[PDB]
């Protein structure tokens, strides 16, 4: 029940992903 | 009678203050991050005040208002208060008179948001109200009533019959006329005449100047140029070097906001003030024994003058 | 006009409470205050989570790890950092509080001068010409109503400073002279009460030479029609 | 959208010739409203009422009102 | 019934001074600011400079500043404005107009304007 | 969650640490011009210490 | 402060809405004048203030708008109106007219 400000998220938002059916991991990655 | 309204509006970038564009400085500065946060928050309010303590005195009737172009009013000049082409803003003779007597890092100006113009504008509006509807404008619909006749209203209010008034009315105008005449020149005459709106101006000054001069100070660093540590010593050394100017600079800012909230209080006081006399002693004739003026109180006349007002 | 007074001063009075309720901030000021206190003491909870240079912000750790010579070093940063942080918090509490203790003399001046008797103050009680006002508790304030008299349906009449009779200029004792068409009558300022000039309501100040505007008209009196 | 103020440069809001109350405060006699889009205009004073004024004429309420005020 | 009549309009060699006189009848000469337009054969109307009733308030239009001063008798109903250092632009057709207001106040405005009076610059 | 540096809207909630903004104008940042590059003058010097 | 007028010139048939726009460089509150130029005829001033007619003006003619922006309307032209008009203010000295638009009949 409280609001906590933190740099520990990675992802920005609405930022169109690429689109698959070997790739660089850039500081990270995010998979679905 | 001359009273102080508002104060010049200054917004200090504390981060920049502090530290010159160096990130180094701003990571240490991320310690104790609340004080720099307080510190903007702090003087933004000041600086809305202002507005506020401007609306107050000035911006209370809503309706603007014109004399009929008449040259007397029942022989009372008026001449001098109402507005001239020839003056720069449109302004009246006095008000004209009285602009003309008073004189980098993160800091910075915000304008006001009531040009002069604009308070011009409100003042000749409460000033045609009361020359020609006399005190029924601020009390719900303005009625007209000749000028003569209003000034027996007044004699009444006093406690000395209308008749006088009508019987001396020449004399009374004569008076009238020549008690004004002697305005311009008094202003004029005496340099210390407005000392008071004076003042206000050379105290923000005198601070300002005072925060800059700070940031040639030592604190007790190798050097007061946060550029030359950062560009001799390395990392580890330096982050004491330049602590101790943060300390210092950070100290400076704190005294600079707390003397500006407490001469804040002091101006808003005079503000309220000046609203009070604008509503009792323009807008309608004042029992108080010296609240308007020495003497049994007739009618007020409002001139704007830099960051206040003047009552006539 | 008893009974159009009561009805309007009942209107008025329902008005109020749809007033406050549709006007979220019309409760602001009240509310203002409510948020700076408890801004105020958030933020000096929430300094108590910085390191001001110190290894670590929780007291206990430095206790539970640095021997006692070096932790002196570090509580001493903590132990500045906070005190200063009070300090700042204090002074502006102090200073605050001097707004609100201007703000209650004013309320105190207004329950004795409006609520208390008739004020004659322009503004000082409402706009228009005070009538009475009442009080309201309010959390942490109070709230004042505000009767006042507006005159409304205004006409246009030509006016005369004295009438001339007989020689003798008459000034109204009380009230102005109007004129509808060819009649003068003598009205109270405030409110439209046309009536006949006589002798019981003016008064005599001199001959009809001084007087600039002076009006010719007949002055009634009353002992004649008698005698 | 771009517009230049004494304030300083303007932009998401579209001038408006036409004077209204102000709602946001912009600084120097300008002020912002949401009419669907961001307006910024001038702030108007208030409206012209002159009562016509001559050396005989006076206007008498023949009525009142009376009103509650908080 | 208000007529205003110029006078004094003549050619002149450039660089010398001319006195353009306005009479004024039919109103009430001490009431009223007076004010004096030119038309440019080739460009549009351009006030010139206008004056109170009592002369208290001078206004000059920027180009003619410095050479021109305008002056009211009261007694006589005249207007008088004094044109020096005369150059080729200033060559138009010069009108003396009445002000509604007093050159103080809230009321302004071009009320009544004179036939006008042709005033050439050429070598 | 909200992305402070999304939009100027979503900037302003977190600077006010409520995902709500009521009606006003907001100070939520500040702006600087980046330097374009980098100059370096130094004397001529040929002699080596 | 600069008066620009616009459009510098409109052709118009009888029976239509003539709308003649004019900018001040800096706010003017409510003075300003429209004035008519006729060939051969001393300019006449319709308008004064903002929208207050002159007497003997035609109602046609119509006046609006408050500080930088001003407008001049002509519910239905005639071949009396078809003349130059002209924008003045009357803020401070100096008054400045404007270029001035020229009606003509299409
Ligand atoms: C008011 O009545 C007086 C007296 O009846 C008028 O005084 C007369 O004024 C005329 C014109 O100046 C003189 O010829 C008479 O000789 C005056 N008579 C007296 C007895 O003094 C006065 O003029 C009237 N006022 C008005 C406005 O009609
Ligand atoms: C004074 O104003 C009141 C209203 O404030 C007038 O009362 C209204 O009279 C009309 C008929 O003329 C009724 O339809 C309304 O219902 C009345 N209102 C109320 C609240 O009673 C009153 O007539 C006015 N007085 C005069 C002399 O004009
Ligand atoms: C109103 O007062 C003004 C002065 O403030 C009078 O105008 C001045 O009159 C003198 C001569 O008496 C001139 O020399 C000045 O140039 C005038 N103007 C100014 C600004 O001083 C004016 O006469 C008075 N009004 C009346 C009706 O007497
Ligand atoms: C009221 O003013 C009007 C002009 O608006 C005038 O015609 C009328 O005569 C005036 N009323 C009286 C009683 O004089
Ligand atoms: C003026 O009003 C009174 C009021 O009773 C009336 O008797 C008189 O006839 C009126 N005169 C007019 C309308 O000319
Ligand atoms: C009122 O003014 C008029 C001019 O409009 C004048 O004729 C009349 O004499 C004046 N009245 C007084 C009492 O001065």
């Amino acid at each position: 029940s409280v609001l906590h400000s933190t740099q520990d998220l990675f992802l920005p938002f609405f930022s169109n992903v690429t689109w698959f059916h070997v790739l660089p991991f850039n500081d990270g990655v995010y998979f679905a | 009678e001359i009273l102080p309204v508002s104060m010049t509006k200054t917004s200090v970038d504390c981060t920049m203050y502090i530290c010159g564009d160096s990130t180094e400085c701003s990571n240490l500065l991320l310690q104790y991050g609340s004080f720099c946060t307080q510190l903007n928050r702090a003087l933004t309010g000041i600086a809305v005040e202002q507005d506020k303590n401007t609306q107050e005195v000035f911006a209370q009737v809503k309706q603007i208002y014109k004399t009929p172009p008449i040259k007397d009013f029942g022989g009372f000049n008026f001449s001098q208060i109402l507005p001239d082409p020839s003056k720069p803003s449109k302004r009246s003779f006095i008000e004209d008179l009285l602009f003309n007597k008073v004189t980098f890092n993160g800091l910075t100006v915000l304008p006001p948001l009531l040009t002069d113009e604009m308070i011009a504008q409100y003042t000749s509006a409460l000033l045609a109200g009361t020359i020609t509807s006399g005190w029924t404008f601020g009390a719900g619909p303005a009625l007209q009533i000749p000028f003569p006749m209003q000034m027996a209203y007044r004699f009444n209010g006093i406690g000395v019959t209308q008749n006088v008034l009508y019987e001396n009315q020449k004399l009374i105008a004569n008076q009238f006329n020549s008690a004004i005449g002697k305005i311009q020149d008094s202003l004029s005459s005496t340099p210390s005449a407005l000392g008071k709106l004076q003042d206000v101006v050379n105290q923000n000054a005198q601070a300002l100047n005072t925060l800059v001069k700070q940031l040639s100070s030592n604190f007790g660093a190798i050097s007061s140029v946060l550029n030359d540590i950062l560009s001799r010593l390395d990392p580890p050394e330096a982050e004491v070097q330049i602590d101790r100017l943060i300390t210092g600079r950070l100290q400076s800012l704190q005294t600079y906001v707390t003397q500006q909230l407490i001469r804040a209080a002091e101006i808003r006081a005079s503000a309220n003030l000046a609203a009070t006399k604008m509503s009792e002693c323009v807008l309608g004739q004042s029992k108080r024994v010296d609240f308007c003026g020495k003497g049994y109180h007739l009618m007020s006349f409002p001139q704007s003058a830099p960051h206040g007002v003047v009552f006539l | 006009n008893q009974k159009l007074i009561a009805n309007q001063f009942n209107s008025a009075i329902g008005k109020i409470q749809d007033s406050l309720s549709s006007t979220p901030s019309a409760l602001g000021k009240l509310q203002d205050v409510v948020n700076q206190n408890a801004q105020a003491l958030n933020t000096l909870v929430k300094q108590l989570s910085s390191n001001f240079g110190a290894i670590s912000s929780v007291l206990n750790d430095i206790l539970s790890r640095l021997d006692p010579p070096e932790a002196e070093v570090q509580i001493d940063r903590l132990i500045t950092g906070r005190l200063q942080s009070l300090q700042t918090y204090v002074t502006q509490q102090l200073i605050r509080a001097a707004e609100i203790r201007a703000s209650a003399n004013l309320a105190a001046t207004k329950m004795s001068e409006c609520v208390l008797g008739q004020s004659k103050r322009v503004d000082f009680c409402g706009k228009g010409y005070h009538l009475m006002s009442f009080p309201q508790s309010a959390p942490h304030g109070v709230v004042f109503l505000h009767v006042t008299y507006v005159p409304a349906q205004e006409k246009n009449f030509t006016t005369a400073p004295a009438i001339c009779h007989d020689g003798k200029a008459h000034f109204p004792r009380e009230g102005v002279f109007v004129s509808n068409g060819t009649h003068w009558f003598v009205t109270q300022r405030n409110f439209y009460e046309p009536q006949i000039i006589t002798t019981d309501n003016t008064f005599v100040s001199g001959n009809c030479d001084v007087v600039i505007g002076i009006v010719n008209n007949t002055v009634y009196d009353p002992l004649q029609p008698e005698l | 959208n771009v517009f230049q103020t004494r304030a300083g440069c303007l932009i998401g809001a579209e001038h408006v010739n036409n004077s209204y109350e102000c709602d946001i405060p912009i600084g120097a006699g300008i002020c912002a409203s949401y009419q669907q889009s961001i307006i910024a205009y001038t702030m108007s004073l208030g409206a012209e009422n002159s009562v016509a004024y001559s050396n005989n004429s006076i206007a008498i309420p023949t009525n009142f009102t009376i009103s509650v005020t908080t | 019934e208000v007529q205003l009549v110029e006078s004094g309009g003549g050619l002149v060699q450039p660089g010398r001074s001319l006195r353009l006189s306005c009479a004024a009848s039919g109103f009430t000469f001490d009431d009223y600011a007076m004010h004096w337009v030119r038309q440019t054969p080739g460009k549009g109307l351009e006030w010139v400079s206008g004056i109170s009733w009592n002369s208290g308030s001078i206004g000059y239009a920027d180009s003619v500043k410095g050479r021109f001063t305008i002056s009211r008798d009261n007694a006589k109903n005249s207007l008088y404005l004094q044109m020096n250092s005369l150059r080729a632009e200033d060559t138009a057709l010069y009108y003396c107009t009445k002000d509604l207001g007093l050159g103080i106040g809230f009321y302004y405005g071009l009320d009544v304007w004179g036939q006008g009076t042709t005033v050439t610059v050429s070598s | 969650a909200v992305d402070c540096a999304l939009d100027p809207l979503s900037e302003t909630k977190c600077t006010l640490k409520s995902f709500t903004v009521e009606k006003g104008i907001y100070q939520t940042s500040n702006f600087r011009v980046q330097p374009t590059e980098s100059i370096v003058r130094f004397p001529n010097i040929t002699n080596l210490c | 402060i600069q008066m620009t007028q616009s459009p510098s010139s409109l052709s118009t048939s009888v029976g239509d809405r003539v709308t003649i726009t004019c900018r001040a460089s800096q706010g003017i509150r409510n003075d300003l004048g429209w004035y008519q130029l006729k060939p051969g005829k001393a300019p006449k001033l319709l308008i004064y203030d903002a929208s207050t007619l002159q007497s003997g003006v035609p109602s046609r003619f119509s006046g609006s708008g408050s500080g930088t922006d001003f407008t001049l309307t002509i519910s239905s032209l005639e071949p009396e109106d078809l003349a130059t008009y002209y924008c003045l203010h009357h803020y401070t000295y100096p008054w400045t007219f404007g270029h001035g638009t020229k009606v003509e009949l299409k």
